[PDB]
């Protein structure tokens, strides 16, 4: 079954290089082209380049003097590398598989989740996590003072999905991020049911499981 | 090199009405082999883009018939009949006939539903944070419509300003509502000087402003 | 004689507010509208808003919830304010005077120089300046202006007396998050012995003024 | 809200040839008062924008007759006859019929002149800088055409990589050339561990690659 996953370094310093690996499963790179597409925060989707089944490539005009896409068909891997990174290059980078057609694909049918790249001279910082204490009850976690994006948030290892709202993060004057994630639950549950938010910040390799009590 | 122009930038539509999106190419995107490689993608909140239409007017497997593509040469249109909650997100066209291929700018589809008032909640700073030197006070507005909302903090009945920040979720795919948080950050010392902490909310769906509060 | 000049703070932190003043000369704000335009680094010009002769204003759709433009006809000043600054807002901000027409200007005839706003949590730093010590009958010399933040620096030679042959390179951001550039100048080799060359570097954001003699 | 689309994004033109720029609007920019408020602006390197054309086709005072504006409804065109060095920079169209007014994305005029080889110079770190603990070596490529140039650093005849940054100037208004500076940065320690520093330059105007160097 078709899957694509991007693996990146999260934070690259200005002037330095990026290297992202797309690992692919359920089809052969010998038979399909893959595109790279990116999305600056708050902005539209930009086609970055492609590597055709046979190994030829093409590139974005704006980026082509700093871009190179290669692959290892046997390992089911495609690489994007880019040098001399600017602030501008901060974005979510997706790989997508080609679908349909002969020499020009009809579209891109499967996509990876995307990987987030911040171009910045600042250093990595994990989050401090604080509880937001509670026939309907709101509780949550405050996830504060972390750089760079993203953090992931789940409740009860992902068992608790419904009534969850994880907010867009805001950048604080400190140059650090902060968000809150909240969940609405039965007030009758608060005595019997336990509620833990699981926070994961992959750039600092930090993971915090916080118990939210009344 | 081609430019794809998509309008409008933003498209508020009522549940069950039609949406019409334009995509214009600065030159013909008819290939020499005679096919026109124009596809449409939807990107839903927090999801990767998904292919809706390829070669102008061909639905991708699993795409409902409420969606259709038409057009030729330079002028193309995506029509969505009977817009549903789940159709929310940003639509993008994509030209593949010419190197280098290009996305349009995007059209954001906002769903127009009936008024819903927020449920308001206030949370004091956790003890754990207090013992670090900072006091974050959070106010939450849950599941409302329209997006326009007024949140004011008052401390001992003193209207606050420039010491708080808002975050709003993307519109909800099942209920077409928003939620919003407002955080009021204060040094521990400034927090302990005051007693009554209050978040005051004004909304279309509320008949008077709703305040939620606590004493420290 | 018509003049427009922007006055800004150069560096604003994320989430905080920007206040720019346009000071105007040679015409009356009572008789003319002024526009505010901005330009993100390497990017296109963006119309921000306007303040009409009678005092009414209009704003950009994308920024209008954070923008406000006002003025003091008596002082020939126009003010732009903008809250909740994003990284996105890093730009050169221009004011431009209206020219022509009745209620819609035919164009913008005079512009100020622009003032540079960087939105960043980092602190101000003034440059270190090193000499670049000196083709056939021609000599290149210059100055290396290193490790400063934010943009811009101004560079001149011989207090502005020496104009010809000068090349002041665009800055480059280093991995340290600090900027660097070099200004060069081509001079007669026969002059190196009798003429002195001092480069004058000005970094306003840090209030630093450095004069470096560039000797053989 | 209207969208103004300008093509091409970049426009290489030979001295003395004609230049044609397109600007299209997503809807009519004909006002209900019957005028069409479309302006063209030129922004030259290191300058603020300047008004060339107003109301589709009217030259602003002091704008040469080589420049002309035409079009109607949604399709407009700027033509520049006998392009000159000084015409270089980014042109923008601007719609003022409908609120909010907007600029197009811009079209960059690049001048095509005859080949010109660079004059190459190298500079050693200054003593000052070395005694601060870092060594900047600079290589200068003066007044060349085309922009495409290859610069390689060699330290004791070993080719370097990842340890230098380039800055290129905007194309020159008087003779349509570029200048480039590659700066090679090193710890004093590393600098002093080596003897010969060379910059090897490849360019279409040179017969073979030119090297400039020094012994430390
Ligand atoms: N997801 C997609 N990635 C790409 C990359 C390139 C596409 N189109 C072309 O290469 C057109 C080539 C025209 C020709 O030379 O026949 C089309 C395309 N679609
Ligand atoms: N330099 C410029 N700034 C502006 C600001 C606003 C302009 N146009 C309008 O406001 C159009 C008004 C349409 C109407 O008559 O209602 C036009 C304009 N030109």
């Amino acid at each position: 079954d078709v899957q694509l996953l991007e693996s990146g370094p999260g934070l690259v310093a200005p002037s330095q290089s990026l290297s992202i690996t797309c690992t692919v499963s359920g089809f052969s790179l010998t038979n399909y082209g893959v595109d790279w597409v990116r999305q600056p925060p708050g902005k539209g989707l930009e086609w970055v380049g492609v590597i055709w089944s046979g190994g030829s490539t093409n590139y974005n005009s704006a980026l082509m003097s700093r871009l190179s896409i290669s692959k290892d068909n046997s390992k089911s891997q495609v690489f994007l590398k880019m040098n001399s990174l600017q602030t501008d290059d901060t974005a979510v980078y997706y790989c997508a598989k080609h679908w349909g057609g002969y020499y020009i694909p009809y579209g891109m049918d499967h996509w990876g989740q995307g990987t987030t790249v911040t171009v910045s001279s600042a250093s990595t910082k994990g989050p401090s996590v604080f509880p937001l204490a509670p026939g309907t009850a709101a509780l949550g976690c405050l996830v504060k003072d972390y750089f760079p994006e993203p953090v992931t948030v789940s409740w009860n290892s992902g068992a608790l999905t419904s009534g969850v709202h994880t907010f867009p993060a805001v950048l604080q004057s400190s140059g650090l991020y902060s968000l809150s994630s909240v969940v609405t639950v039965p007030s009758s549950s608060l005595g019997t049911q336990t509620y833990i938010c699981n926070v994961n910040h992959k750039p600092s390799n930090t993971k915090v499981d916080k118990k939210v009590e009344p | 090199e081609l430019v794809m122009t998509q309008t409008p930038l933003s498209l508020p539509v009522s549940l069950g009405d039609q949406a019409s999106i334009s995509c214009r190419s600065s030159q013909s995107i008819v290939h020499s082999n005679g096919n026109t490689y124009l596809a449409w993608y939807l990107q839903k909140p927090g999801q990767s883009p998904k292919l809706l239409i390829y070669k102008v007017s061909n639905r991708f497997s699993g795409v409902p018939d409420r969606f259709s593509g038409s057009g030729s040469g330079t002028d193309f249109t995506l029509k969505i009949n009977r817009v549903e909650a789940e159709d929310l997100g940003v639509y993008y066209c994509f030209q593949g006939s010419h190197l280098p291929p290009t996305f349009g700018g995007g059209t954001k589809l906002e769903i127009k539903r009936t008024v819903a008032a927020p449920s308001v909640f206030i949370f004091p700073p956790s003890d754990e944070q207090l013992k670090s030197g900072t006091a974050s006070v959070v106010c939450l507005l849950n599941n409302f419509y329209p997006r326009e909302a007024k949140v004011q903090w008052k401390v001992d009945n003193a209207l606050q300003s420039g010491n708080s920040q808002e975050s709003v979720t993307e519109q909800d795919s099942k209920d077409s509502t928003y939620s919003l948080s407002s955080t009021l950050t204060l040094s521990k010392a400034d927090y302990e000087k005051h007693k009554v902490y209050a978040c005051e909310v004004t909304h279309q769906g509320l008949s008077s402003p709703v305040t939620k509060s606590f004493n420290r």
